């Protein structure tokens, strides 16, 4: 009955990384060091809040 | 001993027997309702278990 809300296509248009598997393996220990602020909030907010359409920022 | 105890002893059984007959059919009443309504502590059908369930934190979030 309810309609579903949904972001907009602008609200998902970002700049990608376009960055493959290896190059990102290599630096993987380094970006779980540096950069680990904002994934772990992104984290907490994906599994506290059970949507992704409240965590897109 | 006379006619008092015969009649007295008879009242005392009509009562006895009068409450056993409202008490038996209050009783069909009361398990009519039960059944058909699962207010009382009766005719309550078992339900899944409550305490285990997981309730950590899974591997993906849309659990």
């Amino acid at each position: 009955p309810g309609i579903v809300e949904l972001p907009t296509l602008e609200e998902l248009k970002v700049e990608e990384v376009k960055v493959s598997s290896a190059v990102l393996k290599a630096a993987a220990h380094h970006y779980g060091a540096q950069c680990d602020k904002t994934n772990k909030e992104f984290m907490l907010c994906r599994w506290e809040e059970k949507d992704p359409r409240r965590c897109l920022k | 001993d006379g006619p008092e105890k015969n009649y007295e002893k008879t009242l005392a059984i009509l009562q006895i027997e009068s409450e056993k007959a409202e008490l038996r059919l209050k009783e069909q009443e009361v398990r009519r309702l039960m059944r058909a309504r699962g207010d009382g502590p009766w005719y309550q059908f078992p339900t899944p278990e409550k305490e285990f369930i997981d309730h950590s934190p899974k591997a993906t979030p849309d659990n």
